[PDB]
């Protein structure tokens, strides 16, 4: 398989443990990873889909493009770039009136999308093609603790054209995560939205962190040892809003956050080092000590 | 046109009489045996392809025999002979494009005993020179008598 | 006291064009399907702890109440399309939001965090940009000092420039290409 | 200075049913169509359809009801075996496959009518006049 | 004889007059070959003008007439008539459809719109030359009818024909008649027990010298027309002599396997030899051989020796004139809408398996119980439009009676259990008919019934106690609310019933957006199908209460009464026909009737195709793939069809 | 004699009301009011209409889909609430709304001009000389009384005496077609 | 004998049973001590006169005589107006399909006007009714038009010169007709 790799903003600039953990699962699963060069933001939809539309599809189109001239279709690690990328590829295909107003735009800089570009997520690419059978025959630690899985909205929403199955009792991320030899702990309110979405992390960050909150202390009852999700975006929001919750509320819990890649990165032998712990705000160590 | 039959339509005209021409299908002239709960096509094959039955009419065995859209009066020597009818004699007073009609007929009865699950691109994925098996004799006379360049 | 002449009767119609190609007519045209069921300010995760309610977003929208595009509440949802997906009605809820933020942000309700964000993308063509500590992080766990990106791609970023100046993106967050910085 | 002429051949049951609620509803469509009556769309064969296109016809509509929908239960499925060849024989007569459309309209469908029709007329006014009968009358 | 047209150019007020040019159409019309007269009317079906056609008709001898207006699916009869009355044949009469397609559709677009009708006016024309003379075929109706269906609508049609004196025949799949209002405890608006209507109607029809029963069988096979069907029902064995069994039931008392009972929504449990119900006609047990082990204890208690194992079913052939379809439907599954829980919680239950709860002949002995601890429930939530008005599920209307049904059983637990407290979740209520909207005003002022408008998003079970937690936004507070209940009631919508699949493909009938049987036409004609002879009673037809469907019965009877009182009708002789001279009898029109009209023939020592008139519906299937031409349908011929080609771009 | 750009449809006018003595629902308001509204709209696309609501009753075939359709395709706007009182302003003949907007507990008052009652149905006039002659029943809503509401909905207690149509009760026309076919049968 | 103990006990004392079970009793031998008195009566078979009277020319009673006349009953239908029709003749179009009303409408009163089993009898009026089942005497009144029926042309001469406008009835009262003059167009 080969698949033009998006890295977005986040993973690349922040958590970029995220990317050398994605490089080096994937490479162990046989997927070729290229690079997309000079592919910017998806963009953000929260930011640019709320501010003008056009400038949201325009700009995705621009980024489909680099893969098209490349020959190939796009992977991505975050949930927030699957949905703009997938969501602008659908809309070219489905709508020729957007499609030839995006690609009037794109002449300007002498670009013209032709709607052969597949945007996949990696969960998703690893579950329908690859095999989550793949995932047991490379772990070299088997990771026995629990695990508050966190889907994401952009993940499987909006289904009539994701057509990954159902996002109200969705299994997909679980039989992914319990291949590492982990439990997906089932908790109150799983489905819900970390809180960070639409641009509600930026402007309002209280209420954001009250949906965060909920989500951790649900996760924390059903006994989960960290969180997983398969998105930078609620990476961040679970990751640093644990520090905003305690600043702001006065509510500690120090629960380990992880991205997918990195706990698959853990099951296949990785160096913790490598898959770039330490700049994360809450301590993995307490989760580290459990495997 | 068979000799007789120039005799016939010139010897009419001598006369004053109005010379006629004979009205049905070759079917009736064909000495192939016909199936009596109708015609039924199951696939279609080439000339060549398999051993034809000398008996039973060369359509429901899978061959495009025009004789359904073809006029009567030659005697029907090709499936007497052990092949398919070529259409040689044109259409019926009937019937404007024969080509037309021939396919009309073909589409409609095949696979008619299985009608509403058999594959409609079955038929056009097997003739592959649709023109040569339906307009050998009759193309500048069709709706569409030429190939657009 | 709602009087006609507090109320902006094209209001839905000025969504739709907003719309209109992208996300599409069809998609947006789909709040005059709404019938006020509520499924949508039910499943709203962040109507539990605000006084932000779906329906009465999309009601405004139709009886025609202009502050729906100064209000803060419009704000408030993260798109988590679980109303998308309930609509009994197949309205296309969570578009319909973002559409009436293009709206919103027309008349200069865009906030500033928001602002700086679209300004990142058109400076440095990315939302979260690369900084020292990113050179050395990724130089330390094995990857490529600085990632295949726009951000250090000229050609890329004057691509994008022009595409901006050519939307209007510029003008609408209120950018000064001469200072190199947002106005107001 | 040139605007399509395209025919079409539509089941009293369903699509001219579909065509009417078009109307009725006031649903505006380009007026390049003129539509032919029959009971079923199994009364449709490739000579109506060469006929036309060798009147000058730029493209032919056909309507039928939904598969398994027939008003005479299965006459729309002998046309559908019959449009499949057509499309082909078209293309070695250098017939646009395009320029051949058929849809399965139900008579409440008023709305797909109309889009049908919008699309099916761009499509044509794309391609431009079919030039066969200009070829014809040298 | 040479072609003479009548062209009349309607202009509909200002409806096609608005957009079309008509002056403008008439003079072209003119100038085509054989029109006599043209003229242009303001209203061509009013009475000015179709005396204007009647009066040129004879004064002008015309044999062609051309009315250039709206569908002939609207006035196709009016003008047939019309031209009728002035001696000219109906077939000799073109219909031009210059409202619905051109004047209606093409409003911003005039000019292009008046050339649209001047083809359309000319292709009509192109036809009306080819036009021929054509009669009616008159065939003879059996005086019979088939009921197919024992619900309260099928019971009733039954019962006024064989009132009427018309022998009637009542086909019903299930081992008893009584159909889904049998499985209710109440009916509203008068809260009468669903026994109370229907089971003197039940008892009625089992007795009745005109009307023969055939329960616990189906029609497996339909042939013929309107007048002459030749029908196939299959008697399934009951394994029980029915002429013998009494009914007691001691055999129930002694089977030792358990089945789920049905008619209680799996909510019941039944042995394999039983009566659906205790009120059920015919008053005979049934052996589920599906699940019956053959130990055969219930025959060592039978007294009059009615069990027999070695039943075969039996074919019985029936000749009817009109067939009545009054099959009914089915109660919507939500496990659908996940979000609801149904199927997943123990307590979320649907409003159709709470009425055989509530019914006293019921599995719980008509108390009200959760289906997880037994106990009985202080608090319930009723949740309206489960499976209607709701296009996630693809049920676009509304299913009708789940307002009302809804207000009733809350009513019902009410005076069971005044301490109930019920909380109706709802977007409108429709109380629509007489006493309704009185029996919504009562369920609140008398019973205390509380509603929420508000759709609720979703029921969450609390996994320790089985209670459930609705979350909806009460509308008319603008708040959330999140109330727990002990049982949660799904107002399920009507969808058709598993079988109606097979009986539309035995009628030949169709099926509207709603997937219900098709009515002739909604205003005039509710209760006819397309299909002539064959008519439609009951929810079958659309989702609708029993006092409706009482209606439909009888409107049903009486429209199919008309045939078999007439003892004569009339058919459409838009038909095939083949032309022996050119007939070769190649066999290809054969197996593409569905119907099996054409047939290959010996005539005059050759073989020839012949079409039985009688079993040709009109299609015209069979002669658009005949090649040599012979065979031709009536009105709609390759020749007339070709010169309409023709019109569109020249005169013919 | 102007053409009236702003129109406001008031629902249940006569109807669901214990002040007039009509307890009852007339049964074809809420549909006619949708109907006339899309009329307008093709007549005159720019008219702006407002329909002042209690309960949608678009309870059979197609119903639904008709009310779903004034909203989505025609852009007819629903108000649910009753109105407290219509007000005209002397000066131009305008109409007032005075109507609380339930789903945003606000109050409107909305100008317009014209203002359509959705009148309900009430018996015939010639009802009180036509029950004297038959020698029939009526029902709390004053219409004609049917044998039974469901065991003979179109039958009276007087043998040899029937109702069809909304006589017998509110109804719209495929319901009085079905009644009157009904009638016929039992008649 | 009947004992009415549910309409006129059970369901009017809800919330007295001891009362009610009393009341039931009392009833109950009220019934007993009137049934040991009752004689055995013969019914009376009586004919039926092959004829049906239908009263209201609407799409009901059109309906009804239709139908009736179609299965070769003789029907009578009397209508008070001078012409038949009903409210659908005056609506414009008809819900949920928008259809013309009269455009459908017509032809039924066609029909109906010369349907050889119907007799319809229009401006009349039912001013008697004697008898019961299978034998009732009815009494029309056949309205004077004031005008020869026969020598009638319809051609609405006359009119112009009438001084007297009166309200047309079937404008609602916002048309203005003479005293002489015709319902509506179709009629
Ligand atoms: C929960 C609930 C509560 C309701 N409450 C009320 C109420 O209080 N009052 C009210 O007026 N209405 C009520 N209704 C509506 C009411 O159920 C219907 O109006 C009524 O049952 C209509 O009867 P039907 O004869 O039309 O169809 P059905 O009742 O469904 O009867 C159909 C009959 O046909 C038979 N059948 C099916 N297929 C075949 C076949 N292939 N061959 C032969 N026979 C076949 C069936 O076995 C059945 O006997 C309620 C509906 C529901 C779901
Ligand atoms: C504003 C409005 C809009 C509507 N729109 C629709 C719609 O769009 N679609 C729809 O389906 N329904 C509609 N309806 C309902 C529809 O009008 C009725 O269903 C229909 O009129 C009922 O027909 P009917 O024969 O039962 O009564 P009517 O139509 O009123 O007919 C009764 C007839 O009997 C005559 N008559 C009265 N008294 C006597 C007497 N003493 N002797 C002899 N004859 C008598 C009358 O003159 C009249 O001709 C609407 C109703 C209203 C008020
Ligand atoms: S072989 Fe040809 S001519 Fe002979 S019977 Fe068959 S189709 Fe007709
Ligand atoms: S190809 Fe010619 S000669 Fe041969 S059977 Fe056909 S028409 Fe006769
Ligand atoms: S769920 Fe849909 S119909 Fe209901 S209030 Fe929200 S948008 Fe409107
Ligand atoms: S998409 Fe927005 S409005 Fe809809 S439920 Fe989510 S947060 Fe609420
Ligand atoms: S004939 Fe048709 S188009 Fe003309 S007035 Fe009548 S309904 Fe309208
Ligand atoms: S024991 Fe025999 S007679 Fe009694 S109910 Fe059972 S089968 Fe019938
Ligand atoms: S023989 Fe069959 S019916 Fe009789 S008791 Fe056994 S299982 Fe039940
Ligand atoms: S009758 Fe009521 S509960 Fe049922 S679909 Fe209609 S509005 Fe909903
Ligand atoms: S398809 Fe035509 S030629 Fe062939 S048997 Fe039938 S009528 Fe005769
Ligand atoms: S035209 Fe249609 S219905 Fe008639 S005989 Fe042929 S296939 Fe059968
Ligand atoms: S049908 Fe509608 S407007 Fe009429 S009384 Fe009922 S709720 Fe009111
Ligand atoms: S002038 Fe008046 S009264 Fe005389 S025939 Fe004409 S309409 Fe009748
Ligand atoms: S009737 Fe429409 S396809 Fe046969
Ligand atoms: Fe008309």
């Amino acid at each position: 398989m080969k698949y033009a790799f998006f890295l977005g903003c986040i993973m690349p600039n922040r958590y970029a443990g995220v990317e050398a953990a994605t490089r080096t699962v994937m490479e162990k699963l046989g997927v070729e990873l290229v690079d997309m060069t000079g592919a910017s933001c998806c963009p953000a939809p929260g930011v640019f889909g709320s501010f003008d539309q056009k400038t949201w599809l325009t700009l995705a189109a621009r980024n489909l493009c680099i893969a098209e001239e490349m020959g190939v279709d796009i992977v991505t690690v975050c949930n927030g770039c699957y949905g703009s990328l997938f969501e602008a590829a659908h809309l070219l295909h489905d709508n020729k009136e957007a499609l030839n107003f995006v690609n009037e735009k794109l002449d300007k800089v002498g670009k013209e999308y032709k709607g052969n570009v597949k945007v996949r997520h990696f969960a998703e690419l690893i579950y329908n093609d690859i095999g989550v059978d793949k995932i047991a025959e490379k772990v070299e630690r088997p990771l026995n603790i629990n695990v508050g899985v966190h889907y994401g909205c952009h993940f499987l929403k909006p289904t009539d054209v994701k057509h990954l199955g159902s996002a109200e009792r969705p299994v997909m991320l679980d039989e992914i995560v319990e291949a590492t030899g982990a439990k997906s702990v089932p908790y109150a309110d799983k489905m819900m939205c970390c809180g960070a979405g639409g641009g509600v992390r930026a402007r309002e960050l209280e209420l954001s962190l009250d949906m965060t909150n909920e989500k951790i202390e649900n996760m924390i009852k059903a006994g989960a040892d960290c969180t997983v999700n398969v998105c930078p975006f609620c990476h961040l929001q679970f990751d640093r809003g644990q520090i905003e919750i305690k600043e702001k509320f006065g509510k500690e819990y120090n629960f380990p956050v992880l991205h997918l890649s990195q706990l698959l990165g853990l099951a296949m032998g990785m160096d913790p080092k490598d898959l770039a712990l330490s700049v994360h705000q809450i301590s993995v160590d307490p989760l580290l000590k459990k495997i | 046109p068979n000799p007789e039959m120039i005799a016939e339509v010139v010897k009419a005209l001598l006369e004053g009489k109005e010379p006629e021409l004979p009205k049905k299908n070759l079917c009736e002239e064909c000495a192939r045996k016909k199936s009596e709960e109708g015609v039924a096509i199951e696939t279609i094959k080439r000339n060549y392809e398999g051993n034809p039955d000398p008996e039973k009419c060369l359509l429901e065995q899978g061959y495009i025999c025009l004789g359904i859209a073809t006029r009567e009066g030659c005697g029907a020597p090709c499936p007497s002979s052990g092949v398919p009818c070529s259409g040689c004699s044109g259409p019926t007073d009937a019937v404007v494009d024969q080509g037309a009609k021939m396919i009309s007929a073909l589409c409609s009865d095949f696979g008619i005993d299985n009608d509403r699950d058999v594959d409609p691109m079955i038929l056009p994925k097997s003739i592959k020179d649709k023109i040569g098996s339906f307009y050998k004799f009759t193309l500048p006379s069709a709706f569409v008598p030429i190939r657009l360049k | 006291m709602i009087y006609s002449s507090d109320l902006n009767k094209n209001l839905a119609s000025q969504i739709i064009e907003a719309g209109t190609p992208i996300p599409g007519d069809d998609v947006v045209s789909s709040l005059k399907a709404c019938y006020q069921c509520g499924t949508c300010t039910g499943s709203c995760p962040s109507g539990r702890r605000t006084s932000y309610r779906t329906r009465k977003v999309i009601r405004k929208a139709l009886l025609g109440m202009d502050d729906v595009l100064d209000s803060d509440d419009i704000w408030k949802c993260t798109t988590c399309y679980t109303c998308y997906e309930r609509c009994p009605r197949d309205v296309k809820v969570t578009e319909i939001i973002k559409t009436i933020r293009n709206l919103a942000a027309q008349k200069g309700n865009m906030a500033k965090a928001h602002k700086m964000t679209a300004m990142y993308v058109l400076k440095y063509g990315h939302a979260v940009p690369a900084n020292k500590n990113t050179a050395e992080l990724r130089k330390s766990i094995g990857l490529s000092e600085k990632a295949p990106i726009a951000q250090f791609s000229e050609k890329d970023l004057n691509e994008m420039n022009t595409l901006i100046k050519e939307l209007g993106f510029d003008e609408l967050i209120g950018f000064d290409w001469e200072k190199g910085a947002l106005k107001e | 200075e040139w605007e399509p002429k395209i025919i079409g051949f539509c089941c009293n049951w369903c699509t001219y049913g579909g065509a009417d609620t078009a109307g009725v509803g006031r649903m505006q469509y380009p007026p390049s169509i003129r539509i032919i009556r029959v009971m079923c769309s199994g009364r449709i064969e490739p000579s109506l359809i060469l006929k036309a296109f060798k009147e000058g016809a730029d493209g032919v509509f056909v309507g039928g009801c939904h598969l398994g929908d027939c008003h005479y239960d299965s006459g729309n499925y002998k046309w559908q075996r019959r449009v499949m060849m057509l499309y082909e024989l078209l293309e070695e007569l250098g017939i646009e496959k395009e320029r051949l459309n058929h849809e399965w309209i139900s008579a409440s469908e008023g709305e797909k009518f109309q889009n049908t029709m919008k699309d099916f007329y761009n499509k044509i006014e794309a391609l431009g006049p079919c030039k066969l009968k200009e070829e014809l009358d040298k | 004889e040479e072609p003479r047209i009548g062209v009349y150019v309607c202009h509909c007020g200002v409806n096609i007059g608005g957009t079309v040019d008509c002056p403008d159409v008439t003079e072209f019309a003119k100038t085509l070959k054989n029109v006599v007269v043209a003229r242009d009317y303001k209203y061509m079906c009013a009475d000015p003008g179709q005396e204007m056609i009647k009066k040129d008709i004879k004064e002008h001898n015309l044999n062609r007439v051309v009315v250039a207006a709206c569908s002939p699916r609207l006035h196709e009869p009016t003008f047939r008539r019309c031209v009728a009355e002035a001696g000219l044949n109906p077939f000799l009469f073109e219909f031009a459809n210059i409202r619905e397609h051109c004047s209606w559709v093409h409003m911003h677009e005039k000019e292009k719109a008046t050339e649209k009708a001047k083809d359309l006016v000319r292709m009509a024309v192109a036809k009306a030359r080819l036009l021929e003379p054509l009669e009616f075929i008159k065939v003879g109706v059996t005086q019979r009818a088939l009921v197919i269906g024992g619900g309260v609508a099928g019971i009733q049609t039954a019962l006024d024909l064989g009132d009427m004196g018309f022998e009637t025949i009542l086909v019903e799949k299930t081992p008893s008649v009584g159909g889904r209002m049998a499985q209710l405890d109440k009916t509203f608006p008068t809260n009468d027990c669903s026994i109370c209507i229907l089971a003197p109607k039940m008892v009625d029809v089992a007795k009745h010298p005109n009307v023969k029963l055939y329960a616990y069988s189906e029609v497996v096979d339909v042939q013929g027309y309107v007048g002459n069907f030749k029908v196939k029902i299959m008697k399934k064995a009951r394994y029980i002599d029915e002429t013998k069994c009494t009914g007691c039931g001691q055999c129930s008392e002694v089977c030792p396997i358990d089945v789920p009972n049905e008619f209680d929504m799996g909510i019941g449990m039944r042995k394999a030899i039983y009566k659906p119900f205790p009120q059920a006609v015919p008053a005979k047990y049934t052996i589920d051989k599906e699940h019956c082990i053959e130990c055969g204890l219930c025959a060592k208690v039978c007294g009059p020796n009615a069990i027999d194992f070695d039943q075969e079913p039996e074919i019985i052939e029936a000749e009817v004139g009109t067939i009545i379809c009054a099959i009914g439907y089915d109660a919507f599954d939500p496990t659908v809408r996940e979000e609801y829980g149904y199927g997943v919680y123990d307590n979320v239950v649907t409003a159709l398996e709470l009425e055989r709860m509530i019914n006293a002949s019921g599995p719980t002995g008509g108390k009200v119980i959760r289906l997880s601890d037994g106990q009985k429930p202080k608090r319930i939530a009723f949740i309206q439009c489960v499976g209607s008005r709701d296009a996630k599920v693809g049920n676009k209307y509304c299913s009708n009676v789940c307002c009302m049904y809804a207000m009733k059983n809350s009513q019902l637990i009410k005076e069971k259990s005044p301490d109930t407290e019920i909380d109706i979740y709802y977007m409108d209520i429709r109380a629509f008919s007489k006493g309704y909207e009185e029996f919504y005003e009562r369920s609140a002022k008398q019973y205390g019934i509380k509603f929420m408008r508000g759709r609720p998003s979703q029921v969450i079970e609390d996994p320790e106690t089985g209670n459930l937690v609705v979350r909806a936004e009460d509308t008319l507070l603008g708040e959330i609310l999140e109330k727990e209940y002990d049982l949660v009631v799904l107002s399920v919508g009507m969808v058709p019933t598993k079988s109606a699949d097979e009986v539309q493909k035995i009628l030949g009938i169709s099926r509207t957006p709603d997937q219900f049987f098709m009515e002739a036409h909604p205003k005039l004609r509710p209760v006819d199908t397309a299909t002539d002879g064959v008519y439609l009673a009951g929810a079958c037809q659309g989702p609708k209460d029993i006092p409706a469907s009482v209606a439909q019965g009888s409107a049903a009877a009486s429209r199919a009464a008309i045939p078999l009182a007439k003892g004569e009708v009339e058919v459409e002789p838009i038909i095939a026909s083949v032309d022996a001279e050119i007939c070769g009898g190649c066999g290809v029109c054969v197996k593409q009737c569905p119907y099996g009209a054409p047939r290959l023939v010996e005539k005059d020592g050759k073989v020839v195709a012949e079409v039985i008139s009688a079993l040709c519906k009109g299609c015209g299937t069979c002669p658009a793939g005949c090649p040599s031409g012979a065979l031709e349908q009536d009105h709609f011929k390759t020749i007339q069809l070709f010169k309409q080609i023709e019109g569109m771009f020249r005169d013919t």
